[PDB]
RNA sequence: ACUCUGGUUUCUCUUCAGAUCGCAUAAAUCUUUCGCACUAAAGAUUUCCGUGGAGAGGAACAACUCUGAGU
């Protein structure tokens, strides 16, 4: 944002740049997606 | 300032889910005005930090090499930057014609 | 497969001159002095925090300096004291400046400075004395000219009829020292997960003139990269089985093309 | 009274080992003769013009710069290099007039304190032990019966030996300054042979820094090769017969286990080796006290410990999922015998230290009993007298160490720990819980 | 002492006893000469009795050295922490009067020579905490008017034997707020587990003959 | 020897073949300023002789700088040797002993030490940077140690990819930098003879990260190989200095044809390397193959894949090849051991020339007397042992032979500083590799094993029960002085041994290190810089003493001075209450320590040159130009001794019998001084009187040399005593912005600048400085960090300057942890350092004299 | 200057891989450390995100540019 929001753009909610936060929460569910598959596969056991 | 230096010498030889970071976790809060004030880097002056708008960055720079350009640049080379400058100008002027309010 | 790739210069140089906002156009690392990723280390395992560098948790238990009890090596009626020893000295000198370097590492020291002259207008000539540069100040034992020395017809210089400059020869000057996914002509097709676009943005100095949660900001995000840079350790030796090709291989899958929004529904969908 | 030689003999100003001189006034060690050298200043600055090359042992008087030569400073030379000819060496063991230090400060020779750099009693009592062993103790007191040895280039545990000769040649001075020797230098060379094991601050087992000892000992006196026979191995070597038994796994049927009888896989072998010490395996503390009227420490006799070397007891041998039965039979006897009981055992918490008291004479102890009759044979002698009596006291951490040693020539025994030499009485030395023991053959 | 116990590296001052509980400038500075004259000292006091009979242990001991190079004289007395600094030495400034400062004079000329400032051991600290903590474990079913008591008899035996080195150390201090807030709070949960923000501090401070705990204060409570 | 080594282009049997021939031997040290390529291009010559060693495409491989300090710096700190064999122009191999020195200045020690054992210097100079600090320093000491000198101007690429200068005006630069080189060596040496200029072929044009290699006569080879009917000679004559070029007579002329056509060196040879490499980085893809069928170089499909680097690097190493004009240059101008062994033994030799093994070590003979000379002392990894580095003056060293060493202290009168060693075994030193050899015949390199022990910097091997008469060589003068003085303990004192044989061992790999111990205990180590002592207590801690190890902040050396006479005349008589010496002491005239300093003049000289060289230089009388007796401390020392006792009153005969001990206490009391045990600067002592006992055993010894000491003592004190700061000259590489910044800094710690011009040919400008060196701590750090690091600087000590205040000032209160102001520097600067050194609190001005 | 291999693309299997296996970066468990552990460090293991190398198999269209060899 205080990169994005310098010169004639000011503070407002017009500014698109979803790499990093995706990036981030990609690599989150990379983490946790053996958990959760370890849970549903004793959950759903049998 | 001078007080956190002479502190500094002295001192070397003597729950809650929070979304936002504390300001106590700040760092850089010098007292050596060396280090306060950074002399940022001018690419020979037509280098610019990424992100930031380049208009802004073109207004705000110290404008130093500026002036040795325009101390050293002969006659012709004067004439060649201001007919480059001339169109460059054009071509946002009609940008900016375009997008209006 | 789309694993490799390979670019003519042209190319190489639009794509360098349309992501020039996201590039800080430095052409050293002499801009990261003190505050790289070695740095960083040396600053972690000190205790100590650089200015514009995050902070961590002790690495070894550290004792007060109120506990040590007055040795004549550390008496401060002999230390002659004209300025303060800060933290960036003892970073860039740790087994100096500290009484205890462990997991230290030492910092690269200076490289030579790049004085590439950057272009600005395209009519001027590639080799070009730009004024940026210092004129040189004007001011031999020569063989005689009288002298019978002849030059065959068949010889001329190297590539004389080879033009000193091209029109895409400033381009590919500049591409010598652009950012380093462009330095490159081939390379490796990397996911979109894998490029941090803002990277390089934070692992810059913070600019001047910012909010004090910004640079907090800035800091935590060099925290978090150097805590990621140190605690990686190189991946293991696998035998290659992947999930997907076996789940083609069985019976209760079937293999076709959506377009993206259908089957965000359709994950949606199944998943309620 | 201030010439200290138990050092390291490099120049206090320079750190230069190169032409050490130590000043004869003060007892400082400079460096060079010339003119402009430390020692040559110190000489002018301080007014101490009397100095003795320490490789040379030559005196000088430097301001002059000329020689000195009388006979009556040769005792500070002996202090710095003692020497013993071999008919010395012969009559150190009939000593008995007690020998003068500078000081007035009557002492034997042998029976010599050793310095207590922090925590190094352990040390000091094994050093003592190894000491006042003739054959260990004559090899090491001429120089040249090591000296010629070759080393490799880059080998550093050449120095626990030279160093080591020289402590014993520190200790047995008929003619000494002082009545104490400082084992430092031992010390730091065995801190720096061990990597950082059995230091100087921290105290350290006895029975593994002497195994380490005489391990290293006989490994560096074996010169850039395995010498299969070194003084250590003369000395303290025998050789013992292992008749190790597998057995199955208690947890099979009586038939599979006399089948497994056949397999020809659970039987004696002949795995005979060489024991540097005996490790003698103490009795289980009787945790209730006795009905009788007796103290609660326990009481074992000698011969009861020295029974797993008989020959047919067998004691278990259980490692991780496999059982056996070590039988021990002793088939040749070393000139001295080190027995190692086994005190300091960690339980399923901490480490206990057995209070169990062995009971063994001092002045005949027959060994034909252990050995094989083919192997009896060999042996004319098999009395042995206790020499040295290695004594841990205290809880097994903050422990301590003494020693008793049997002066030859008289027949005192003196208990030693650190810098305390007091006359200990014959009959009270199998009182104390026994740690390492020292056996002469005769 | 060297001849004895000959010290080549300067190891003396490795395991050298100071009182930690004093600032750096303040405790013994451990020169030289001065580690190796405490040392020579507690050796000579150590050879002149046989071990048999008693022993003087290093660890449990403490020798302090006043000379050129160390201004402060310090000792242990009675859980009483004294530090004598003379005034003819490092201390070139006015003077006020502090309570745990004792202005020690000599008799023939009655000029001040030097202060002595005293503080509570931290032996003694510790036994009071330790009393303080067996007052509420040892509560249980006991009325509050019993622990309130002991607690007062504990804290009237501090102050009247510790007076002025109670004042002169905030360390005590800080333990004697923390453990007058734990008495309370004690009583407090007694009186409801709901923690009573606010509680009003009268019920604790009035004496015993008008109804309330008689309990004694060393804390700063604003009514 | 027989035993396992990398492949190389040549044999090992072929390499020890030519170490018996000494006329085809090169003994060059590859000087020069901080990262100007030195490390590089002999990364480039072994990559030329080893076709399995290989540069990465990423990494620039660094053969030498072996040590995991410098890879991890990135800077060369340790010399390191190598020894190859190279092909000339004309296909002769010869042999090289090149020693890659470091480049920057606070190691420039280790630079001396690379050239008392080499013959030839070669000199890396930047063609972007241009001359620097290091160059000229380095010039001056080799031009001093009567060395040959050539230059490789390094980097010509930058003229072509970073400052893109038209060929002309690269040109212009390159000679600037030549002039400038010639400027430099006219300056430091008197005679003219050895002009450099790439018409001689003193000169070659390299850029090693591309490995562009060239003299003038080997790329009018090239020319002439393309072209055989060209004799490379006349046009590498003809190709340099502003000769035109006329094609329509085909004849070279110094009148411009045309006036728009340019040089024969822009036209040959500057132009053709442009075009290569702007189309290698401009138009690769669509006029690579053309230009690459024009010079005749074919690349593979995966070759031309490449990126543009490693592309510029294969295209440069196959068109240029070998590094030939780096050996046609250290061939012609270079001297062999054979031709050169000469000069080194009339420069650094004892004994000189004229003796008889001077005469003996003069022709360099295999088959001669002993006399190899070590100068380095190379740690094994483990550490433990050491191996002495050195040249082969005469004779032959054998492995497994006894051997005398003799140390730096050896003479002929007092033989004590010698001792008998068995050599271990042989080495020839190649950087990552070593051949071991039986034997080494004289004028080559070696790493001789067992000697180590008697020697801590410099070493005389010569052979036993012969050379009765040989001395040792002169010790290394170092190019700058040691002041950076930093005290070391350890953590934990039962451990206080192996920092001590640490401690040793250091001393034994830095030879200008200084290790010892003061009056108070305290463990000293003297440096030249924040960075080598970083370096050296790296090593201290790591490699030598694993150890923790506590160090003290950095402090520097003070010397101690007069600056007007003493009040009345001093005197002292022994303590036999005889022999009664009256002095006083007075500053010396401007510049003559300076002079006494730079050998300019030497008490070694004869009464008649001395006396006639102070009475004109300076103005002395004839009896005080003849009356001088001694220079300073040590030899050529800052200070000077002399008797204005007239004859009349003082036997001149009975006087000189106590001379030498005179003498002695003179020197002994400048080199410890009464202020805080410093070096005493820049005074000169006059005996006025001088009483002395007849009989000779009441005099001389014990009696008289503490008697000078303290009578100097006195006669210093009496007169007006200063200290003298230590001064360092910074050269900042700056941008042209940055310059005003860097004042800022300057500003903070005492720092004057001198000068702030710019560099020719180049966009940034070289700040010159003076900055006081205790306050220089931090100074590099803190310039690099307010510049976003963009200014760079190098410190160097310069000159000792009078600290502001008045060390004898008892009235100035200093607060023990407090920076004090300016008027009274120097009474912090006394007592502390008093403190320091273990003396007492403060010197009285009647300390030493008799009446209190 | 004339002949003969080695082709490229894609799918799958197996194996090695301390290589920045990855110019990116997660999760869990245990131990340790001082606080009193999302807001914390250290050590270790493991699982996921997906690579490189080699080999084998399948099928798609190219067959002598290059690497060379045989001349
Ligand atoms: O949380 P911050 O980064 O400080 O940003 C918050 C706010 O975010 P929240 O809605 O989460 O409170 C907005 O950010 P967005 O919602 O747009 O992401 C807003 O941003 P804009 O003004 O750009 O719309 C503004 O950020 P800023 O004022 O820094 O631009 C504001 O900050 P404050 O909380 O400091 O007012």
């Amino acid at each position: 944002y205080y990169r994005f929001n310098t010169g004639p753009v000011g503070k407002g909610p017009g500014c698109g740049f979803w790499a990093a936060g995706w990036r981030v929460w990609l690599f989150f569910m990379r983490g946790i997606t053996p958990l959760l598959e370890r849970w549903l596969g004793n959950l759903l056991a049998r | 300032d001078k007080s956190k230096e002479l502190h500094a010498i002295k001192e070397r030889y003597l729950r809650k889910f929070v979304f936002e970071w504390d300001a106590s976790e700040d760092t850089s809060i010098d007292y050596n005005p060396l280090y306060k004030e950074r002399h940022q880097v001018q690419l020979l002056g037509r280098g610019f930090i990424a992100g930031i708008d380049l208009k802004q960055q073109k207004r705000e720079q110290s404008r130093f090499y500026g002036d040795l350009m325009e101390k050293r640049r002969t006659l012709e080379e004067k004439e060649q930057e201001e007919a480059r400058l001339r169109k460059l100008r054009k071509k946002e002027a009609k940008q900016r014609w375009d997008d209006r309010h | 497969t789309y694993q490799r790739w390979q670019f003519t210069l042209p190319m190489m140089s639009t794509l360098y001159r349309l992501a020039n906002q996201l590039l800080t156009d430095l052409v050293d690392d002499n801009y990261f002095y003190l505050f790289d990723l070695k740095a960083f280390f040396t600053s972690k395992a000190l205790n100590m925090a650089i200015p514009g560098g995050p902070k961590f948790e002790p690495l070894v238990r550290d004792i007060n300096l109120q506990d040590e009890d007055w040795n004549e090596f550390n008496d401060i009626n002999k230390i002659i004291i004209r300025q303060p020893i800060r933290t960036e000295y003892k970073i860039a000198f740790p087994y100096l400046y500290n009484n205890l370097p462990h997991h230290v590492h030492l910092t690269w020291y200076h490289t030579p400075n790049v004085v590439f002259i950057k272009t600005e207008d395209p009519d001027l000539p590639a080799f070009y004395f730009d004024p940026l540069i210092n004129p040189i100040s004007h001011r031999e034992p020569l063989p005689d000219d009288d002298e019978e020395f002849e030059l065959p017809e068949f010889v001329e210089p190297f590539l004389k009829d080879t033009p000193l400059y091209t029109d895409n020869t400033a381009n590919g000057i500049a591409l010598l020292w652009a950012p380093r996914p462009f330095n490159l002509r081939s390379g490796r097709t990397r996911r979109a997960l894998d490029i941090p676009l803002v990277k390089n943005w934070y692992r810059e100095h913070c600019p001047a003139g910012q909010p004090v949660k910004v640079r907090v900001s800035y800091q935590k995000l060099l925290k978090y990269y150097v805590l990621n840079a140190l605690k990686h350790r190189p991946p293991k030796a696998q035998k290659k089985r992947y999930l997907f090709r076996s789940f083609k291989a069985t019976k209760f899958f079937q293999s076709t093309k959506l377009d993206w929004v259908e089957v965000g529904l359709q994950v949606c969908r199944q998943g309620y | 009274s201030v010439l200290d030689f138990d050092f390291e003999k490099l120049c206090s100003i320079s750190l230069s080992h190169i032409n050490a001189y130590a000043c004869l006034v003060c007892g400082k060690y400079f460096q060079g003769r010339g003119l402009k050298s430390h020692a040559y200043i110190h000489s002018v600055q301080f007014s101490h013009h009397v100095f003795l090359n320490l490789h040379t042992l030559k005196f000088y008087c430097l301001p002059d710069n000329y020689e000195i030569i009388d006979s009556s400073l040769e005792d500070i030379t002996y202090v710095l290099k003692p020497t013993f000819t071999k008919q010395q060496i012969a009559n150190l063991d009939k000593q008995a007039k007690l020998s003068r230090a500078y000081d007035g400060t009557t002492y034997l020779p042998g029976i010599v304190g050793l310095n207590n750099i922090k925590a190094n009693d352990y040390a000091n009592a094994v050093l003592q032990a190894l000491s006042n062993v003739p054959p260990l103790r004559n090899y090491f007191l001429e120089e040249d019966n090591y000296k010629n040895i070759k080393r490799p280039p880059g080998d550093i545990m050449f120095l626990l030996v030279q160093r080591f000769g020289e402590l014993m040649r520190k200790l047995w001075n008929p003619r000494n300054f002082k009545a104490h020797v400082s084992p430092h230098e031992m010390l730091q060379a065995v801190v720096l042979c061990s990597k950082k094991t059995f230091q100087i601050t921290k105290q350290g087992d006895g029975v593994d820094f002497l195994s380490w000892f005489l391990n290293a000992l006989h490994s560096a006196l074996g010169g850039t090769k395995k010498k299969k026979k070194t003084i250590v191995t003369d000395v303290f070597q025998g050789s013992m017969r292992i008749f190790t038994k597998k057995l199955p796994h208690p947890d099979l049927p009586a038939e599979e286990k006399e089948q497994l009888l056949h397999n020809d896989e659970y039987q004696e072998t002949m795995v005979e080796s060489t024991f540097m010490y005996l490790t003698l395996d103490l009795p289980t503390a009787p945790l209730y006290k006795d009905e009788k009227e007796q103290l609660i420490i326990p009481q074992v006799p000698l011969f009861n410990i020295l029974a797993k070397f008989n020959g047919i007891t067998e004691k278990e041998y259980k490692t991780y999922k496999e059982n056996f039965l070590k039988r021990f039979q002793l088939t040749k006897l070393p000139p001295y015998l080190i027995f190692c009981i086994k005190r300091f055992t960690k339980n399923n918490f901490f480490v206990e230290k057995n209070p169990t008291i062995v009971n063994f004479p001092i002045t005949n102890v027959d060994l034909r009993e252990y050995l094989s009759e083919e192997v009896q044979a060999v042996h004319k002698n098999t009395t042995y007298d206790l020499i040295a009596n290695i004594v841990h006291d205290g809880k097994p951490s903050e422990g301590s160490y003494r020693i008793h040693v049997l002066h030859h020539g008289t027949g005192k025994w003196y208990e030693l720990q650190d810098l305390q030499v007091t006359d200990i009485l014959p009959q009270m030395i199998t009182l104390s819980e026994a740690y390492i023991q020292i056996w002469k053959r005769r | 002492y060297l001849t004895e116990h000959p010290d080549p590296n300067n190891e003396n001052i490795v395991g050298y006893n100071n009182k930690k509980c004093w600032p750096r400038d303040a405790r013994m500075r451990l020169m030289k000469h001065d580690v190796n004259l405490g040392r020579a000292v507690f050796w000579d006091i150590k050879n002149r009795l046989p071990r048999s009979v008693t022993t003087v242990q290093w660890e449990n001991s403490f020798v302090s050295v006043y000379s050129k190079d160390n201004p402060n004289l310090l000792f242990n007395m009675c859980g009483f922490e004294c530090r004598i600094l003379p005034k003819c030495r490092t201390s070139y400034e006015e003077f006020t009067h502090k309570d745990g400062v004792w202005n020690l004079q000599n008799e023939v000329t009655k000029e001040r020579t030097a202060q002595c400032f005293l503080r509570v051991d931290d032996e003694s600290m510790q036994r009071f905490h330790n009393r303080v903590r067996q007052i509420l474990m040892a509560s249980g079913s006991t009325t509050f008017t019993k622990i309130v008591n002991k607690w007062n008899t504990a804290l009237i035996g501090l102050m009247t034997y510790f007076r002025e080195a109670v004042v002169n150390t905030q360390e005590l201090l800080d333990l004697l707020v923390k453990c007058e807030n734990k008495i309370q709070t004690r009583i407090k949960i007694g009186l409801n587990s709901k923690m009573p923000s606010r509680f009003p501090p009268v019920v604790f401070y009035t004496p015993k003959e008008l109804g309330g705990l008689g309990m004694l204060s060393m804390g700063h409570v604003l009514i | 020897m027989e035993q396992t080594l990398p492949v190389t282009v040549y044999e090992m049997d072929f390499l020890a073949d030519l170490m018996d021939n000494s006329e085809l031997i090169r003994n060059v040290t590859l000087c020069g300023h901080l990262h100007h390529g030195k490390t590089c291009f002999v990364d480039c010559l072994i990559e030329q002789t080893h076709p399995e060693i290989r540069k990465r495409y990423d990494q620039d491989l660094c053969y030498t700088d072996i040590l995991f300090t410098e890879q991890e710096r990135g800077v060369g700190i340790k010399s390191t040797p190598v020894t190859v064999v190279l092909p000339d122009t004309k296909g002769k191999s010869y042999l090289f002993n090149i020693m890659d020195t470091p480049g920057h200045v606070n190691f420039s020690d280790e630079v001396t030490a690379g050239l008392r054992i080499s013959d030839g210097v070669v000199l890396f100079i930047d063609a972007a940077e241009g001359v620097m600090l290091n160059t000229e320093r380095l010039i001056k000491h080799a031009v001093q140690e009567r060395l040959a000198v050539t230059v490789c101007i390094n980097k010509i690429d930058r003229l072509i990819l970073e400052l893109k200068l038209p060929p002309t005006d690269a040109y212009y630069k390159l000679r600037h930098i030549v002039d400038e080189v010639n400027g430099l060596i006219s300056m430091y040496s008197t005679d003219e003879n050895l002009i450099l200029s790439p018409l001689l072929g003193n000169v070659c044009f390299s850029s090693s990260q591309y490995s562009i290699c060239f003299t003038l006569g080997s790329f009018a080879k090239i020319y002439a190989d393309t072209f055989g009917d060209i004799n490379y000679q006349e046009f590498a004559k003809r190709l340099w200095g502003d000769i035109y070029f006329n094609p329509k007579t085909r004849k070279f002329t110094k009148k411009a044809p045309t006036s728009s056509s340019q040089r024969s060196f822009v036209e040959f040879i500057l132009e053709p390397l442009y075009k290569i490499l702007a189309q290698v980085v401009g138009d690769v893809d669509t006029s690579l193959p053309r230009t690459l069928d024009e010079l005749g170089i074919h690349l593979t499909k995966e070759e031309l894949k490449l990126n543009i680097r490693p592309l510029l690097r294969l295209v440069c190493k196959k068109f240029f090849g070998e590094f030939t004009g780096f050996v046609d240059m250290c061939v012609q101008h270079i001297p062999s051991p054979k031709v050169g062994a000469k000069p080194k033994i009339e420069h650094t030799y004892t004994g000189g020339v004229d003796s008889d093994l001077g005469e003996a070590m003069s022709d360099c003979d295999p088959d001669g007397p002993l006399m190899c000379h070590t100068t380095k002392m190379y740690s094994t990894d483990d550490g433990v042992q050491f191996h002495a580095f050195g040249r082969v003056l005469s004779g032959t060293i054998h492995a497994g032979q006894p051997v005398k060493v003799l140390g730096e202290n050896y003479t002929l009168e007092d033989e004590e500083d010698s001792q008998i060693c068995t050599v271990g075994r042989l080495w020839i030193s190649v950087a990552r590799y070593h051949i071991e050899v039986n034997r080494v015949p004289a004028g080559n390199w070696v790493l001789i094993e067992g000697v180590d022990q008697p020697i801590v910097k410099t070493a005389t091997i010569t052979e036993p029960r012969g050379n009765e008469e040989a001395q040792i060589f002169r010790p290394l003068k170092f190019n700058t002085t040691s002041v950076i003085k930093i005290a070391v303990e350890p953590v934990n004192p039962s451990e206080l041994p192996k920092m001590l044989d640490g401690l040793r061992k250091v001393n034994k790999s830095y030879p200008s290190l200084t290790t010892k111990v003061e009056e108070s205990g305290e463990h000293v180590i003297l440096g030249t810089g924040e960075l080598y002592l970083d370096c050296v207590m790296h090593d201290l801690r790591k490699m030598y003493s694993e150890i923790d190890i506590k160090v003290a902040d950095p402090v520097v050396t003070f010397c101690e001075t007069v600056v007007e006479t003493s009040s009345l005349k001093c005197f002292a008589e022994t303590p036999n209450k005889k022999n009664k010496i009256t002095m006083i002491a007075e500053p010396l005239e401007k510049g003559l320590a300076e002079d006494i300093e730079n050998e300019v003049v030497q008490i070694t000289w004869n009464r008649k040159k001395l006396g006639e060289f102070f009475q004109t230089k300076y103005d002395w009388d004839l009896l005080a130009a003849r009356s001088i007796w001694a220079f300073g401390p040590d030899a050529t020392g800052p200070n000077i001794l002399v008797d204005d006792t007239l004859p009349s009153e003082v036997d001149k005969a009975l006087l000189g019998s106590v001379k030498d001990s005179i003498v002695q206490g003179f020197q002994w009391g400048t080199r410890e001084g009464p202020l805080c045990d410093e070096l005493i600067r820049n005074v000169k002592f006059k005996i006025l009187d001088a009483v002395v006992a007849q009989e000779p055993l009441h005099r001389g010894g014990g009696q008289i040399i503490p008697t000078a000491r303290r009578v100097v003592y006195s006669a210093f004190l009496m007169a007006t005593p200063r200290l003298m700061e230590p001064y360092y000259f910074v050269e900042v590489q700056a941008p042209a912005d940055c310059v005003s910044a860097v004042y800022t800094v300057l500003a903070r710690r005492r720092g004057h600048v001198t000068q702030d011009a710019p560099i020719p040919g180049s966009p940034l400008y070289t700040i010159k400085a003076f900055i006081p060196a205790i306050d220089s701590f931090g100074f590099e750090t803190d310039l690099r960090t307010h510049t976003q690091g963009q200014a760079f600087s190098l410190s160097v000590f310069h000159h000792w300057q009078i600290v502001p205040g008045d060390p004898l000032d008892k009235s100035i209160v200093i607060r023990p942890l407090e920076p004090q102001p300016a008027p009274h520097l120097a009474r912090e600067f006394m007592i502390k350092t008093r403190r320091r050194k273990g003396l007492s609190e403060d010197v009285s001005i009647s300390k030493f004299f008799d009446d209190p």
